[PDB]
């Protein structure tokens, strides 16, 4: 596994001869000795002429052991014994240089797995089988490229970079790294900074959200060679790490005492840099506590250039240097921060895309990798921009691969018999019948070998799919979570909204479409992917809306917070003369509603009824209009850009209870949208801020049940009773007719979809469960609700 | 060397295999146990070398188990005694 | 408890067979010996002839100790004693895996049971209590369910 090396192989392979060329059904033990040696000058085949043994010597006492004569060589795959040593081969030679194995782990792997035949030959012609695994063994040497010293340098140097720790200089002079993609403007900005003298050391502020360490990867490179200022030659590159430090010790006080050690030792100054990752723990300044108040000693060994350093700190860490002085101010020094931007993103990806061919489903495609990256940015939405995007490509690097286990080819079916065939068989070897057992067990052989040639053939879902990542594929793992399950959500949008809400079909295809704008990519990525103000009688369809979104959208009918803003409301009631003040803004911004909308990071939030709050709730969900951020919490950016607010609201709320009804007349629906479509969008405006509704995207104005929304809504709730209880075993159904009368109790300018609920529960619930009691209907025969007076008469059905 | 071994054979097919042109003047006994079935080979009157040798065969067609063969005698359980593939090479191939 | 395998049982019904066959009232430790050794071949049984306690060699002791007569066979259960070496065995099937309980168990039962008729029969009949518990044990080795041992593969997977 992660591939081989040829000498593995080709001993193998010759064994796979020796089993027909003797006779062998299953190429035993036996044969892996005459591979080994018949493979000449392989670590294996070498040791094994050292030993005396020739393919010859091993040949005259494996004729003597087997040898003759299952020429047909029925089955010719190994023994298991055989593919053991394999197996054990492999990892040591993990463990002895060949990540890709080759034959001298195969006799070392022989000599571990020391058996059957192979074993006796050795042991036959007059050979220890360690005296092999010896022999194999001592033709061993570096393979570490940039290793296999025999220099000697330097002096001074040797008390100081034991301790403690990892040396990026050292892995790039047995060069593993990889670069990778720049970040690359941080790199210049160090080494001014850092050929310095009275303050030395630069300090990189900010993203972290990159992999730091990757920039660090330019650092250690640049410092090298070879345009540097002269102190900044006869340099040599420390990384310091806490885990070192804090490993194998409890108490504070040794960790210091260490600390203080190394900071002393740090008297290599002037050839010495020190990389001080996570800078401000130790600095320990300011807030309530920074962290562990290394400070003391640390800001003097900044200071003094003697651990002249390279701080990789945040955000809100600078604050926590910059505070204290003149070691902290005369240490510190800030320096600008770039990524591989988007499309850089993408090629970084591509890259290491190849490299999961120990997963070999993607290597490529290119368009789907650049899906990948350009989807994740509104589609959830809130990491980095490759980061998003690997997941998509390996999780969509293996799901093509899942559909290999059905159809494609779906020589799966073949697998499937011979299953089947075994317990046949099996059962029948266990009562016995004998040749009852022995045709099973034909059927199950005649399948395996058959199996064993089509699993080779199931190479062709390699061949399949280690080019492709399908952006289709990729599309969809963002989806899963946020073409293939993300464009029948896009496209069909309004229709799966319309499936949940049927409140106001006028606004579901509103809805529909701007989500789809958004998460279809033509929105600034710093702006969620809805915002709204939904007016209306309330929970018209509004409600529900957000529901269905939630719905349409992740494939989870609820994935949506729901806050109401009139507790919220600071706008007719907050404090009086004497008496106590609430909190209310407070608690919003400080927590609680940003908080609930972080644990789905995509999530419809409903917020109910803002237009009773005071324009100061506007301004919060004015940053997540402008920023797609909303700053809260413990200094966190949750990124809005994500979400799909909705927020509701009837402030005109006579206009909008006075609103579009086709069963008043199309000219009264027409008439008394007109009408609430502006002095409500002027109280909603009123109880807004214009600049509020100026990053708001979209003002949907929501109409009691015209006529002609709500007995269709009642008949998804009135089914949705009637299929809760067939689960269980009960067969209930209102007729058109009785889902007819439910949904009147809607109709109302006042109310919503909200009442239907009621109406539901009074004329299926109650209405059959004192039938049901009394037996007037029962388990399982059906039971018709129906309307044969205006009123709901329950008739019996089978 | 014993020229007695107990071993354990995985799939039924593989006593089968192993019976198609092996029972070399050895009694052999079958036991499912485990639910693979273990046969007990007794090499009669064969040589050290001879055992192995017969036994190498066997062992292209299986492993040779650990387990003692008392075991086996108490709380075993039979699919062919003694005549274990000879009868499994009639009655369980073809 | 647990529900037992049949050997147990097996060794225990001829302890009641025995009950009559030399008459005891309550079947004693002598007629669960000649019990153990008349079911054969089971691992208590097996056990028995191996030290050389036939059937035969142990009921020549067994009659000469009670044997006779209570041939009216008093309520026939088993003496307190004969009680103990079932309660034990359950035991000694805990300690030889067997939920649910046989032969080895009770002849091992039988040997911490060593109060009884049987035990003296078998120190009588030059045979140590436990040069039998002994060769109970060594007529097993592992039952197991999937596992037994030698050959295995991988090696760096080692340290994690």
């Amino acid at each position: 596994f992660g591939r081989f090396t040829e000498r593995a192989q080709k001993v193998l392979a010759l064994a796979q001869e020796e089993a027909l060329r003797l006779g062998h059904n299953n190429i035993g033990t036996e044969h892996i000795l005459l591979g080994l040696v018949r493979e000449g000058e392989g670590i294996a085949a070498k040791a094994l002429q050292a030993l005396g043994l020739g393919s010859e010597k091993i040949q005259k006492e494996v004729e003597s052991l087997i040898g003759r004569g299952q020429e047909m060589s029925q089955t010719i795959h190994y023994t298991p014994r055989a593919k053991k040593v394999i197996e054990l081969s492999m990892d040591e030679a993990r463990k002895l240089g060949h990540s890709y194995v080759g034959t001298e782990h195969i006799l070392l792997g022989l000599i571990r797995e020391g058996e059957g035949v192979a074993a006796r030959v050795l042991n036959n012609l007059g050979v220890s089988l360690n005296k092999a695994r010896q022999q194999v063994l001592q033709l061993l040497g570096s393979n570490e490229t940039g290793s296999s010293a025999a220099g000697t340098n330097s002096n001074a140097n040797t008390p100081t970079l034991d301790s403690l720790a990892r040396d990026l200089t050292a892995i790039a002079k047995e060069d593993s790294l990889d670069p990778v993609i720049g970040r690359s403007k941080e790199i210049q900005r160090v080494i001014e900074v850092l050929s310095r003298r009275t303050k030395n050391n630069p300090v990189l502020i900010g993203e972290p959200g990159v992999g730091k360490t990757a920039i660090a990867e330019g650092l250690a490179q640049q410092i090298i060679n070879n345009e540097v200022p002269e102190i900044l030659r006869d340099k040599r590159v420390m990384t310091l790490d806490m885990g070192t430090v804090v490993a194998g010790t409890k108490y504070r006080g040794e960790f210091e005492d260490r600390l203080k050690k190394v900071m002393d030792e740090i008297r290599q100054a002037g050839n010495i840099i020190l990389f001080i990752d996570e800078l401000h723990t130790l600095i320990g300044a300011g807030g309530a506590e920074g962290a562990i108040d290394a400070s003391n000693i640390l800001k003097p060994s900044l200071a003094r250039g003697e651990l002249q350093c390279i701080g990789a700190t945040t955000l809100d860490e600078y604050r926590k240097y910059i505070e204290k002085d003149a070691a902290l101010e005369r240490r510190f020094q800030p320096i600008q921060v770039d990524q591989p931007s988007v499309d850089e993103s993408i090629q970084i990806l591509q890259g290491l895309r190849d490299r999961y061919e120990a997963h070999h489903r993607v290597s490529i495609t290119d368009d789907a990798i650049e899906a990948a990256v350009k989807l994740s940015d509104r589609y959830i939405s809130d990491r980095f921009l490759p980061d998003k995007a690997i997941d998509l490509i390996d999780e969509a690097g293996s799901k093509v691969r899942l559909r290999s286990f059905t159809t494609p080819p779906n020589l799966k079916e073949l697998e499937q018999k011979l299953d089947e065939v075994r317990k046949e068989k099996d059962a029948a070897v266990q009562s016995q019948e004998f040749e009852k057992a022995a045709s099973l067990r034909d059927t199950e052989q005649r399948l395996r070998e058959q199996v064993e040639d089509t699993k080779k053939s199931w190479k062709e879902k390699q061949g399949q799919e280690n080019s492709e990542v399908t952006v289709d594929d990729i599309a969809m793992v963002v989806s899963s979570w946020t073409a293939q399950t993300e464009t029948d959500k896009l496209l069909n949008m309004e229709n799966i909204l319309h499936s949940r809400v049927i409140g106001q079909d006028e606004a579901v295809v509103a809805v529909a479409k701007a989500v789809r704008r958004a998460r279809a990519g033509l929105k600034d990525p710093k702006r969620p992917i809805g915002s709204f103000i939904f007016l209306g009688p309330t929970g018209v369809g509004k409600t529900e809306l957000a529901r269905a979104l939630a719905e349409s959208i992740f494939g989870d009918e609820e994935s949506m917070i729901r806050i109401d803003m009139s507790e919220y409301m600071e706008k007719h009631s907050t404090s009086r003369l004497v008496g106590s003040p609430p909190g209310y803004v407070g608690y919003d911004e400080g927590g609680q509603l940003t908080e609930k909308v972080r644990r789905k990071p995509y999530s419809v939030v409903l917020l109910d009824a803002i237009e009773k709050a005071h324009p100061d709730v506007f301004n919060i969900l004015l940053q997540v209009l402008e920023d797609g951020r909303l700053t809260d919490s413990k200094g966190r950016t949750v990124d809005f850009r994500n979400t799909i607010l909705i927020m509701t609201s009837n402030v005109g709320a006579s206009e909008l209870k006075r609103n579009k009804y086709v069963g008043f007349n199309v000219q009264d629906e027409t008439q008394n949208h007109k009408d609430m479509k502006d002095k409500v969008m002027g109280e909603l405006k009123r109880a807004f801020r214009p600049e509020f509704i100026n990053r708001i995207d979209e003002i949907i104005v929501f109409h009691s049940l015209e006529k002609k929304h709500l007995t269709e809504i009642v008949s998804l709730m009135s089914d949705q009773l009637t299929k809760r209880l067939k689960e269980q075993d009960l067969s209930i159904e209102l007729t058109d007719a009785a889902k007819a009368k439910v949904a009147e109790e809607g109709v109302d300018l006042e109310y919503g979809a909200r009442p239907l609920r009621r109406a539901i529960q009074k004329h299926v619930e109650d209405r059959l469960s004192e039938e049901l009691l009394r037996g007037n209907i029962h388990k399982g025969q059906h039971i018709v609700l129906d309307v044969e007076d205006g009123e709901f008469v329950v008739k019996t059905t089978a | 060397q014993k020229l007695q071994f107990v071993l354990r054979f995985g799939d039924f097919e593989d006593v089968i295999s192993l019976s198609k042109l092996n029972v070399n003047g050895s009694k052999t006994t079958l036991y499912s146990f485990e639910n693979r079935y273990y046969l007990y080979v007794d090499f009669c009157n064969m040589t050290d070398e001879e055992v192995e040798n017969q036994l190498s065969i066997l062992l292209e067609y299986a492993t040779e188990s650990s387990i003692s063969i008392h075991r086996l005698e108490e709380y075993g359980k039979l699919i062919i005694s003694e005549h274990a593939l000879e009868t499994i090479k009639k009655h369980f191939a073809s």
